């Protein structure tokens, strides 16, 4: 209702995060950058092929519950 | 075979006779279903009392989390409430700083929905 579920992959790694539609995407992008061991920074996020700056929420965005968001790497 | 399925199956629709039943014919108390969630997490999330204490008593893993890294005391502190389902939690050894991927405690998740009685509880 407040919440939506999201699944964050590299092709090999893939995460579920519980998030408010409310919530900035920076922590998702950190928490993946993190269980990496990198920093956000070094990776592209994508949104239906579309890159996301970190200020944006899933409500600015207007996902849905399992939308995928897509990792690669900076310099790919 | 299929005890862990009757388990979470019988957690979401509040069996607690069925509970047992399969308990006692060896369940899988921490089994867990597509998304990651024990029957503890959804018996706390559907406000199931009975079955979230006796789930407990056979061994349940009360800090088991799910795929989004949420605890059945993050499930508990959201949405509808119950505080006595999280007290139950509590008084079992719920970790009440357990943080999700992105470090939501079951504490922020009771803030945000305004449970009042869940926030002093949790303290």
């Amino acid at each position: 209702e407040t919440h939506i579920n999201l699944k964050v992959s590299d092709g090999s790694s893939e995460i579920f995060f519980k998030i408010k539609k409310t919530t900035p995407l920076r922590r998702l992008m950190e928490a993946f950058a993190k269980r990496q061991g990198k920093e956000m920074d070094s990776l592209r996020f994508l949104y239906d092929g579309i890159r996301i700056q970190a200020d944006q929420t899933p409500e600015d965005l207007d996902m849905e519950d399992n939308d995928i968001i897509e990792a690669h790497r900076e310099q790919i | 075979s299929d005890l862990g399925k009757k388990l979470l199956e019988a957690a979401r629709a509040g069996q607690d006779d069925e509970v047992r039943i399969l308990m006692a014919n060896g369940a899988d108390v921490n089994a867990q279903d597509t998304q990651g969630r024990t029957p503890l997490h959804l018996a706390a999330q559907r406000g199931h009392l009975e079955i979230v204490e006796v789930l407990l008593k056979a061994g349940a893993d009360v800090n088991a989390h799910d795929q989004y890294g949420w605890t059945p005391l993050h499930l508990a502190a959201h949405a509808n409430g119950h505080l006595e389902i999280v007290e139950v939690l509590l008084k079992h050894g719920a970790d009440v700083n357990a943080q999700d991927w992105i470090g939501v405690t079951p504490f922020d998740l009771a803030v945000d929905d305004g449970n009042e009685d869940i926030a002093e509880v949790l303290q």
